[PDB]
């Protein structure tokens, strides 16, 4: 007989009581609704697969024993939770049994969010919440969940074999016709699969230590969580810290653990005619997430109806109040880049770039660009990079790049090789990380000619072409460009034209709609006012900034206004 | 009789008794006598039992680590043998020390009858960290007879691998009856069960390893660039690999100068992945016991750069100290020095005693060491008080020596030369690891210099493409990389200290200032201070300069200047606890000075025009001046001294505002 | 009984000093060991013989522990099992081969004990024959020298050396398709090292040195005597040779407790009309000096003076190899044709003559490296 | 062209505690039984071993009742599992005999001492040939009868030197079990052992083939083996039933000790 | 023979070292809490003599002495 897990069964009992007992008071009325029975009922009529459980709800039970048991030993207790949920849905909504349907429990609202570098080996097999910026997304692939095998010599089919990470074959062979266990053959048609994605995440730029480079982590999404993360956005992953075999640790210093077969109770004779199986224990930490939420890449869907359905009554009333105002345009200009004094034309241009024009396609097939590309040129110390800082810290889907720190592959797309293997993958470049956003490139003059060529190609066709190695791809890079350039010789020559002041090529220049040449003139009044503004900034920080609109209401107004097609 | 561990000369009982007597009866006056320092013995600190009170405060704070100085073992008579036994056999002597530390923790409350429970102490696993184990002989001067000895090493951290799980307990599950066993690791080898342990189920090969149920420990590999005290003839520097375990993981960041004491280890490396065949030539590494990140010769790290790292240090209980512990006596000494009337000239004079005069240059170096205030906007902005200094001048003006002193005095700077550096080598690059054979990220000079001062010698010889990287560093203290594997913003809050010569390799009064400097306007405006350090021929100046460089050769080992230790701890205290703010009186002075300079720039390039960055440089210099005198507010005289330093650096009093040329005999005073 | 063998009880390393040529001349002995050979002259008929090779050292590996015999502990029986290693690779032992475990049904498991095992300090060096030994129209070749035991760190790159050792074969390294029969690689197990130029740091005031030094002192006018004897076949230039002698000797390196250093080396430039024998003076000076390097201005590039990052396969690690300013560390760098150089070498030498270091901040490395060269 | 690396051992630590079922402890107990047994006042087995060494009789005769007298545990191990315990007692005899032989010829003024033969006699109950059952299989049985035929002396191989046909790899096989019948419990190896040993550093795909070893007969060692046929006593046989008999195999000094017809 | 008190639980490394051991007047002072090879050497030691010259740790004794003086 199999041995049972008494603490595991009592965790199952506590979880199945939690799924039917827990309730909250209604905000509008005060009624007592049991939210997880309602969740099961909601899944019953839409045939959903994933149940979402708030962790703060689980922490309220008992004195916290059940939530702590789930947190520390999530890997051990997960099948027990699955069968408890199975029993609850059997008691309440049996129609979810038939389609057997696989269920996924997603936990959210964990008390703490961990950095990528705070991941330690003591939390392996434990519930966790981390945050990171997604760089690579793989395509959706099937994963062997319930394998169905046929034995080689008895040739009878057996099904519903547990699959845990590494590929396993059953040794039971329940038919009594044959007498060996090791030999089997997989039936890929009969076996069952789940969705699988390996998305690579990187440490957030504010979380990287002083001299160290960012370090990556491969988090794996399964089932309904697949394709909820996009290249270039900040996501909070809740899941389990798992461990995955790594072979590259062979050359690393230190004693690498190994496993050899213990031979103490095995009788042997020296008849003659000494080999044993030893295998390395080398691993790397990975993550398996059940919940993916995308917090805003900012510091703080084309149809308008779905947008106004998302907003509640209070903020839609605030948006209507903003729309109704007759002096709204001046307030929009004054609210852009409050740390910068003056330069209202540049602020107007930045606002119009953040709004953009409509995208039109003719009957012949050519595309008319609605994206506004703006270059800011002028004298040194004219706050031309403060505008780029404001756009990256404010506008969604915005990336910041320096001219000399650039590359052809880093701005458009990279074909990269992992672990010196035959597989080549695609890194999304800065132009695709700012797709339907703004790519802010400071020191566009210091960019070399090859990268300027590779970027005006993506300004010409609004796409990216890849032919490197065995990968041929067409990539979407419809992106507004906010460039900052310094004149040749440092200062701006009034006597020379714009073409003579700039080493940026004619194909680069031809696709910039606005060329804001911002200049320094020495008069006492505006220099005094600017100095007062800067010293007030240094004295008061956020108290010296008083814009007509805050950043969040500005962003809501921009996202509302982008729904219009004038 | 007495038992000895095979292969050693170590007795558990004898070492235990000797170290117990040492811990019960050590006084730091013994260390004073051993180091031949009799006149420095004081009653209140030296005569107190050192390790008794250290173990007491170890009990109160919940600390489980004792930092043991090996020189203190030589100070005590009975442990002079034990010192050698710590150097020759760390593996078991450290365990003996941990066991007797646990015994001492029990004894201090058993004998004295304290209210602390014994269960918490005897549940804790106390471990010792020996340090200062001897002379820092090089890695390449070590021999195979030094394997498994305690070694002390200098170094700079280049990179670190991610957290690696090394498997301590193994969890095996039966396939048919779900019976599980846990087996401990034994010298790197785990015995997997051939048969099920159950009496009812004894099926062969039914035990499978469940990788997520088994318990792991932290292991990290750090590549350390060694800086030996003695370097043989034509020895080219190398990188070692050092393995840190458990608490010490992520305690060393890329670019810090550290003191690693550890165990010299050697392992055989497999030739192929599929085969168990090992190589006869062994791979050497250091199994790290203790890390010291603080030197009394140099400044402590900036606390504003490692705030979340200090919080993670508290969380992990790694408890490796990042900053010097300031006592009460030295704190009172810091205040009484800060109240001295000539404190500014005193601190500037104590920067480079071997460098004669250059008083304003030393004052600017001092203010760059102090730094301006760092302001974090609640909205998300950030202002960093990093002062950038350019020193342009005639040859042989002790400016390269100023760079060498600043490089030695800063916590984590990097010294580079003009055109001996590249743009990729300043920011970040992709390298090949020798161990994993994988593509890894490695930090360039500017990122490695974050929190410190990047010294760039021969700034005029640097090419313009390489010179283009520094712009973003001096304006936003960041580098925004968009390359093949890297799309991120890296913090480089480094103060740039550059040295340069004129075009003709000597300053030409017939040429103006800007033509002599030969830097583009968007580059030169980012410098907070531009020093025109010129060699004027005088009688008395040449006489005193000759005397100053000639008294250096009177003896083999050569007013009032502060010792380097006190200067470093003074600057560290002022950087850590003093954050001056601008008042309205300072605001009026700052605004009036900026408008005055802009009006002076109206006259007709040939002259250095005033800049908004010059206003920000005035603010940063006034904040550094206020931080020097331990004031929490910036007064008006701070702004006047900032303006005076800016004007005297470029020698605005000597130059003609119309022509832009500088006279020598007329206004300049050597 | 099974005792510990004698091999596990040696604390000494045994080496062969070859017989001197003079002692062979006294006693009518003709030995192949005494005569210096070149790499070309060392053929397959000298294998197993104690032979002497003369040449320049081009490459020196780092000292690494090469295991000779591996020690294992068995918890089952308490024996220590030692397996010898005479190859580049070995297979570790798993089951205990002691008599108690060999007789018993249950076999113990062996664990490596690195303190109980025997290691040798191992270095591999490359020796190349001198230009006087290379025949007409030929490229110099190389020979591998194995240094084990005490003799490690006695060979450095840029040394003219007579190395006496046993010429021994090794298993074939190369493609399996190109071998014909029992092809073998070759190496020289070093026994004795004789430096043609003795290092200044290796100088010791022995008894025999003192009478020669005192004879040169009592001969008088040692400044003029050493000056004019630097290049005796170059007429005139007495003050030039005097400053070249001062270049060879140098001043006092000064350290201050503040941390700054003043160099003691002297840098000498000879700028002159063609045909004043300044290249002969450069050759003479850094042939006299034990650590001298002669360099033509365009013959060395930027990577050929400062540093280069490249892989050492014997220790299997990615190491920095210096240029001419590293090979001339604590020596004299002869830079001929100084005015026809590029700006890169000029900047490198510009930093060398003052700070005595090279700082490299490139895509491979971020480091500083010591170069205490005196520059002529 | 390097040599074969050698492996040697040296006792240092106590190790794990010895167990009674271990082969080494059984050998030590047997050795102490040989050296320390006294019948009346004399070490009969020690004196017998010395006298057998003097006459070049490399065997020892041991009474089984003496084993009951000394240690019952090794006696029951010998009785239940004779094929595992008899080589251990022979090893004990050989270890005593080498020590006796070295101390003999160097005091009473090369030599190879082979593995000694265990002859063991007893006066216990003789079970009849008709009551042999499956419970006596691989057990020591005492049984009486008459001898019908003694076969010729066959030559079994104790020490045999083998050489590979083309590989020329020289190996030696030592055999200490000759008492099996109808089957080769020890045979020449199926493949060449030069590849697995890796004795040569150069290691000069080359396969030597199936069964590539030939026996060098001029350097091999042999012993004699005899087949006896034992019938039950014809005085006690049922009238209408043929008498039953057994085949017996004897070797070394047990051969040519009996003639047909003896009881 | 008072002896010094020690911890209840021992370490795994400490127990592992017991298998590796081979072969090659006195008492305990609780005032200094150290073992000594000889008593006369423990008398001449900085900690014992520094303990002797201090009188603030026999204060209770002192009070008792004073009381027992005027009984
Ligand atoms: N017109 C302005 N309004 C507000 N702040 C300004 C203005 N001009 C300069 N500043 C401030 O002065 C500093 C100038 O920094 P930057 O914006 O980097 O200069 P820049 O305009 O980018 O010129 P370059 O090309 O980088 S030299 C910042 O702190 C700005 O906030
Ligand atoms: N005022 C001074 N005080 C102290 N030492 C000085 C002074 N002027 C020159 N020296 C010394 O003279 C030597 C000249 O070297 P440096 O001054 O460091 O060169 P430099 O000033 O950087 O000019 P370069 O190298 O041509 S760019 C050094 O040993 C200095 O210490
Ligand atoms: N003063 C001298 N005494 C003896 N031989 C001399 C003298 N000057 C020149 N020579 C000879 O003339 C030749 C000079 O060759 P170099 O050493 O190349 O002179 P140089 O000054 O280096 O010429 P360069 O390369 O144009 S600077 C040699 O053959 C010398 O032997
Ligand atoms: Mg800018
Ligand atoms: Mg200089
Ligand atoms: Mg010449
Ligand atoms: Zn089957
Ligand atoms: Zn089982
Ligand atoms: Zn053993
Ligand atoms: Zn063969
Ligand atoms: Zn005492």
């Amino acid at each position: 007989k199999k041995v049972d897990d008494v603490t595991g069964e009592k965790v199952r009992e506590a979880f199945e009581q939690f799924l039917e007992d827990f309730s909250v008071q209604s905000t509008d009325t005060g009624e007592v609704e049991k939210v997880y029975r309602a969740q099961i009922e909601f899944m019953k009529i839409y045939d959903l697969n994933t149940i979402y459980i708030d962790y703060q709800h689980l922490s309220m039970r008992e004195n916290g024993a059940l939530a702590m048991a789930i947190s520390e030993q999530y890997y051990r207790f997960l099948p027990f939770l699955q069968k408890g949920l199975r029993r609850v849905v059997r008691k309440y909504a049996p129609e979810l049994l038939n389609t057997e349907r696989v269920f996924q429990i997603s936990f959210f609202n964990l008390p703490t969010v961990h950095r990528i570098r705070d991941i330690r080996s003591e939390k392996i097999g434990s519930l966790l919440s981390i945050s990171g910026t997604v760089t690579r997304t793989s395509e959706v692939r099937p994963e062997l969940y319930k394998a169905s095998f046929t034995c080689d010599m008895c040739r009878a089919i057996v099904d519903n074999v547990e699959q845990s990470f590494k590929y396993t074959e059953p040794t039971f062979c329940p038919n009594p016709s044959c007498e060996n266990r090791a030999f089997w053959t997989l039936n890929v048609t009969r076996s069952r699969f789940l969705d699988w994605q390996k998305v690579r995440i990187q440490e957030n730029a504010n979380e990287i230590p002083t001299g160290s480079m960012p370090r990556t982590l491969d988090v794996i999404l399964r089932g309904d969580s697949v394709e909820r993360a996009k290249p270039g956005d900040r996501c909070k992953f809740t899941g389990v810290e798992i461990v995955v075999p790594d072979v590259t640790q062979l050359g690393l210093p230190g004693v690498k653990p190994s496993s050899t077969l213990d031979t103490r109770g095995i009788s042997k004779t020296t008849e003659g005619l000494r080999s044993l199986g030893v295998r390395d224990l080398t691993y790397k930490i990975s993550f398996l997430a059940c919940h993916v939420i995308s917090i805003g890449s900012n510091i703080g869907e084309r149809d308008q109806e779905v947008f106004l359905n998302s907003l509640s009554s209070d903020e839609i009333n605030e948006l209507k109040e903003m729309v109704k105002d007759e002096h709204i345009y001046d307030k929009l200009v004054r609210s852009i880049a409050p740390a910068v004094f003056g330069h209202e034309a540049v602020k107007k241009g930045i606002l119009l770039q953040m709004l953009g024009g409509v995208h039109k396609s003719t009957v012949e097939g050519i595309k008319l660009r609605g994206d506004i590309n703006i270059c800011v040129v002028g004298d040194p110390s004219t706050s031309k990079s403060q505008f780029l800082k404001y756009v990256v810290g404010f506008a969604p889907r915005s990336v910041y790049t320096s001219g000399k720190a650039s590359s052809a592959a880093g701005l458009t797309a990279a074909v990269v090789r992992d672990e010196e293997g035959g597989d080549y993958t695609i890194e999304a470049g800065a132009l695709m990380l700012a797709d339907n956003g703004i790519c802010c490139i400071d020191e566009f003059d210091k960019m070399d000619i090859s990268d300027q060529v590779a970027i005006h190609e993506a300004m010409e066709q609004q796409t990216i072409s890849i032919a490197k190695a065995g990968i041929h791809a067409t990539l979407n890079a419809r992106t507004s460009i906010l460039a900052a350039a310094n004149p040749v010789g440092g200062r701006y020559n009034r006597k020379l034209s714009l073409r003579g002041n700039l080493n940026m090529t004619a194909p680069i220049m031809s696709r910039f709609d606005l060329f804001f040449v911002i200049l320094d003139d020495c008069n006492e009044k505006i220099d005094t006012e600017l100095a007062s503004h800067i010293v007030d900034l240094h004295m008061k920080r956020d108290e010296a900034i008083e814009p007509p609109f805050s950043a969040e209401q500005l962003r809501r107004y921009i996202k509302y206004a982008r729904t219009f097609k004038p | 009789p007495l038992r000895i561990i095979w292969g050693t000369n170590v007795s558990i009982q004898e070492c235990t008794t000797n170290f117990r007597n040492f811990l019960m009866s050590f006084k730091y006056k013994f260390r004073k006598i051993l180091d031949e320092r009799e006149e420095f013995i004081n009653n209140t600190t030296d005569e107190e039992l050192y390790y008794i009170k250290q173990l007491n405060e170890m009990r109160e704070l919940g600390t489980s680590n004792l930092n043991l100085d090996a020189r203190n073992l030589l100070a005590y008579k009975q442990t002079e043998d034990l010192y050698h036994q710590l150097l020759n056999y760390p593996q078991e002597v450290i365990s003996i020390m941990d066991q007797t530390i646990k015994d001492c923790m029990v004894s201090l409350i058993v004998d004295n009858n304290l209210d602390y429970d014994l269960d918490e102490i005897e549940t804790k696993f106390y471990k010792v960290r020996p340090y200062n184990v001897g002379s820092c002989k090089g890695m390449r001067e070590l021999n195979p007879n030094d394997i498994d000895k305690l070694i002390n090493l200098k170094g700079l951290v280049l990179r670190s691998t991610p957290v690696i799980p090394d498997m301590k307990v193994a969890f095996f599950k039966c396939n048919v009856c779900d019976h599980t066993m846990a087996v401990e690791i034994d010298r790197g080898v785990i015995q997997e069960p051939a048969r099920c342990e159950r009496i009812d189920c004894n099926e062969p090969n039914s035990m499978s390893l469940i990788h997520n149920r088994c318990s792991f420990a932290d292991k990290q590999v750090i590549k350390l660039q060694e800086t030996p005290d003695f370097v043989p003839d034509g020895q080219t520097p190398h990188s070692i690999s050092l393995c840190v375990y458990d608490e010490l993981v992520d305690s060393c960041r890329a670019g810090d100068r550290i003191e690693v004491t550890g165990t010299f280890r050697s392992i055989p490396i497999r030739a192929n992945s599929r085969q168990r065949v090992l190589k006869s030539l062994y791979k050497t590494y250091v199994d790290v016991v203790h890390v010291k990140k603080v030197s009394d010769k140099r400044l402590d790290v900036d606390t504003s750069t490692i705030e979340q790292e200090l919080m993670q240090n508290k969380v992990d209980h790694n408890e490796v100290e990042e900053v010097r512990q300031i006592t009460d006596q030295d704190l009172a000494k810091i205040r009484e020095v800060a109240a001295r009337e000539d404190l500014y000239s005193l601190l500037a004079r104590s920067i480079a005693p071997s460098i004669y005069e250059l008083e304003d240059v030393k004052k600017g170096i001092l203010l760059q060491l102090f730094g301006g205030t760092n302001k974090t906007f609640t909205k998300g902005g950030r202002y960093r008080g990093d002062i950038n200094i350019l020193l342009c001048g005639d040859p042989s003006t002790s400016k390269s020596q100023i760079l060498q002193y600043v490089h030695k005095i800063t916590p984590r700077g990097v010294y580079t030369s003009g055109k001996g550096s590249s743009a990729v080598g300043l920011t970040a690059y992709i390298t090949r690891d020798v161990d994993t054979k994988q593509l890894v990220l490695e930090s360039g000079a500017l990122v490695l210099s974050d929190g410190g001062v990047c010294c760039i010698d021969e700034f005029d010889k640097m090419s313009d493409s390489t010179r283009s990287v520094l712009h973003e560093v001096m304006e936003q203290q960041t580098i925004s990389i968009a390359k093949a594997g890297i799309i991120t913003t890296l913090n480089a809050r480094s103060s740039i200290l550059a040295s340069a010569n004129p075009i003709g390799s000597r300053y030409n009064p017939n040429l103006p200032v800007t033509e002599n400097i030969d830097l583009p306007p968007p580059l030169l405006s980012r410098f907070d201070l531009v020093y025109l350090v010129l060699d004027k021929v005088d009688e008395k100046n040449d006489r005193e300069l000759a005397k100053h460089l000639t008294n250096l050769y009177l003896e083999d080992k050569p007013d009032d200047v502060l010792p380097v230790e006190f200067l470093t701890m003074y600057i560290s205290y002022a950087k850590e606890h003093i954050h001056p703010i601008i008042t309205e009186a300072a605001k009026t002075e700052l605004v009036r000075a900026y408008v005055g300079m802009r009006k002076m720039g109206d006259d007709s390039e040939k002259r250095i025009t005033a800049t908004t960055r010059q206003l920000e440089s005035m603010i940063r210099l006034a904040e550094a001046h206020a931080k020097m005198k331990l004031k929490n507010v910036v007064e008006l005289e701070d702004v006047q001294e900032a303006v005076r330093l800016i004007r005297s650096a470029i020698k605005d009093y000597a130059t003609d505002p119309k022509t832009g040329k500088i006279d020598m005999n007329l206004v300049q005073t050597g | 009984t099974e005792l510990f063998p004698p091999n596990l009880t040696r604390r000494y390393f045994l080496y062969f000093k070859p017989l001197s040529q003079n002692c062979a001349r006294r006693y009518r002995k003709k030995a192949i060991s005494s005569k210096p050979l070149s790499v070309r002259q060392i053929k397959g008929d000298f294998l197993g013989q104690l032979i002497t090779v003369r040449g320049i050292i081009t490459r020196v590996s780092d000292v690494k522990p090469a295991v000779e015999v591996i020690a294992y502990t068995c918890d089952q029986c308490g024996y220590e099992v030692f397996q010898e290693v005479n190859s580049r690779t070995f297979t570790p032992l798993s089951e205990c081969t002691s008599e108690e475990c060999s007789q018993n049904q249950t076999k113990g498991q062996l664990f490596m004990s690195t303190r109980a095992s025997k290691f040798s300090a191992f270095q591999e060096c490359k020796i190349q024959e001198l230009s006087q030994q290379v025949p007409v129209g030929h490229i110099p070749r190389s020979l591998n020298i194995h240094v084990n035991g005490t003799l490690v760190r006695s060979l450095s790159p840029g040394d003219i050396v007579d190395v006496t050792g046993i010429f021994l074969p090794a298993p074939y390294t190369g493609f399996k398709a190109l071998k014909a029969g029992l092809l073998t690689e070759t190496y020289l197990e070093a026994q004795f090292v004789r430096q043609h130029k003795k290092k200044f740091a290796s100088f010791s005031l022995t008894s025999d040195v003192e009478e020669r030094v005192m004879e040169l002192i009592t001969s008088g006018d040692v400044y003029n005597r050493l000056a004019k004897s630097i290049a005796p076949e170059i007429y005139g230039n007495l003050d030039v040779k005097k400053a070249l002698l001062l270049l060879l000797v140098g001043g006092v390196d000064k350290r201050v407790g503040d941390g700054m250093k003043i160099r003691g080396d002297i840098n000498v430039c000879l700028m002159g009309d063609p045909g004043v024998a300044k290249s002969q003076l450069l050759k003479a000076i850094c042939k006299i000096s034990p650590r001298g390097v002669y360099t033509t201005g365009k013959g060395s590039s930027g990577v050929g003076l400062t540093a280069a990052v490249m892989k050492d396969p014997v220790t299997d690690e990615m190491i920095l190899e210096g240029g001419a300013l590293v090979l001339a560390d604590n020596g004299i760098c002869c830079i001929d044709e100084f005015d026809k150089m590029d700006e890169s070498d000029r900047t490198a030498i510009h930093e060398v003559m003052e700070q005595q270091t090279i700082s490299i901040s490139k895509a491979g490395i971020n480091t500083t490296l010591n170069a205490r060269t005196s520059i002529l | 062209s390097f040599d074969r690396p050698e492996i040697y051992s040296a006792p240092v630590l106590q190790g794990e505690s010895p167990n009674d079922d271990d082969n080494t402890e059984i050998i030590k107990s047997f050795k102490n039984f040989i050296l320390e047994f006294r019948l009346d006042s004399q070490f009969i087995y020690r004196d017998q071993l010395r006298n057998n060494i003097l006459v070049k009789n490399y065997s020892l005769t041991v009474n089984m009742e003496h084993l009951i007298g000394y240690n019952e545990d090794i006696y029951k191990k010998l009785s239940d599992e004779p094929s595992d315990i008899i080589p251990l007692f022979e090893t004990a005899i050989t270890q005593v005999a080498k020590r006796i032989s070295i101390l003999s010829r160097a005091q009473s003024a090369l030599n190879s001492l082979p593995t000694f033969q265990l002859i063991l006699n007893s006066n216990a109950n003789q079970i009849p040939l008709r009551d042999l059952d499956s419970e006596h299989v691989s057990k020591i049985v005492r049984l009486s009868g008459i001898i019908i035929s003694t076969s010729v002396l066959s030559s079994r191989a104790t020490y045999l030197s083998i050489m590979c046909r083309n590989c020329r790899h020289t190996t030696s096989i030592t055999i200490n079990n000759f008492n099996s019948i109808t089957g080769n419990t020890v045979s020449l190896p199926r493949s060449c052992l030069s590849t697995i040993e890796s004795e040569s550093s150069m290691a000069n795909k080359k396969n030597c083939g199936p069964d590539p070893y030939i026996i060098i007969h001029e350097s091999s060692k042999f012993i004699d083996q005899q087949f006896l046929k034992l019938q039950e006593i014809p005085e006690l046989v049922p009238v209408g039933e043929m008498p039953r008999n057994l085949t017996m195999t004897c070797d070394r000094y047990l051969t040519n000790k009996v003639i047909p017809g003896t009881r | 023979g008072l002896g010094p008190t020690r911890a209840s639980v021992m370490s795994k490394n400490m127990k592992s070292l017991s298998r590796l051991m081979v072969d090659r007047n006195s008492g305990y002072c609780e005032n200094c809490r150290v073992k000594y090879e000889s008593l006369e050497q423990h008398i001449v030691s900085e900690k014992h003599l520094s303990f002797a010259e201090n009188d603030l740790n026999f204060e209770a004794i002192d009070s008792l002495i004073e009381n027992l003086r005027f009984q």
